[PDB]
């Protein structure tokens, strides 16, 4: 699980753009304020290698 | 007394942010992910780092495909108040592969 892929919401990369966490770019409509339930936490995962 | 610039989106610098600093001996450049100050300082955690009035210094900044290009010119001048009436063309300094989103910026000056 040390190998990761980032997101699935609104804005998407320019060529050779890199993207990093600092605020929760959440996974739906509502603000989360650190919640990880519905609409919430980063859309960030790991591979089951 | 003017010495550099900060660029990025949030400018909290936890979020990645380009920093450019002249320190008279060198130009120093970084993309840092360390929380910067509320107000910049020049009293008399980064993914990339690099090191190199009667006058006017000019710079053009543009960011394309994660390449941050810089062009410049230096000249003498005889009016301090307004930009010079004549024609001159800036030449490329550097073409930096920094890979970051930019929408906001600020300038850095030396302090007593
Ligand atoms: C680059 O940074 C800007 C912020 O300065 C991002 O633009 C905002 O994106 C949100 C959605 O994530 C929109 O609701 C805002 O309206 C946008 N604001 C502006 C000023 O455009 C931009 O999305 C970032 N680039 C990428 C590819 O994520
Ligand atoms: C300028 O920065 C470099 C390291 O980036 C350092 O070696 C040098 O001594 C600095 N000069 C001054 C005057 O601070
Ligand atoms: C420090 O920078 C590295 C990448 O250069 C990053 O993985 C780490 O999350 C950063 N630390 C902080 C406090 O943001």
């Amino acid at each position: 699980y040390n190998y990761r892929y980032r997101l699935f919401r609104k804005s998407n990369l320019k060529p050779f753009e890199r993207d990093i966490s600092t605020e929760i770019y959440q996974a739906g409509s509502k603000p989360c304020n650190g919640v990880e339930g519905f609409n919430c936490y980063f859309p960030l995962q790991s591979y089951g290698f | 007394i003017i010495r550099g610039w900060i660029f990025g989106t949030t400018l909290d610098s936890k979020t990645q942010s380009l920093l450019i600093v002249n320190n008279a001996t060198n130009v120093v450049i970084k993309v840092c992910e360390f929380q910067f100050c509320n107000d910049p300082f020049l009293d008399v955690n980064c993914t990339f780092e690099y090191v190199s009035f009667k006058n006017l210094r000019e710079f053009v900044f543009k960011n394309i495909d994660g390449y941050f290009k810089i062009y410049s010119k230096h000249t003498p001048i005889n009016l301090v108040r307004d930009l010079p009436q004549g024609f001159s063309a800036l030449e490329p300094l550097v073409d930096l592969p920094i890979g970051i989103n930019i929408t906001r910026f600020q300038t850095l000056l030396a302090l007593h």
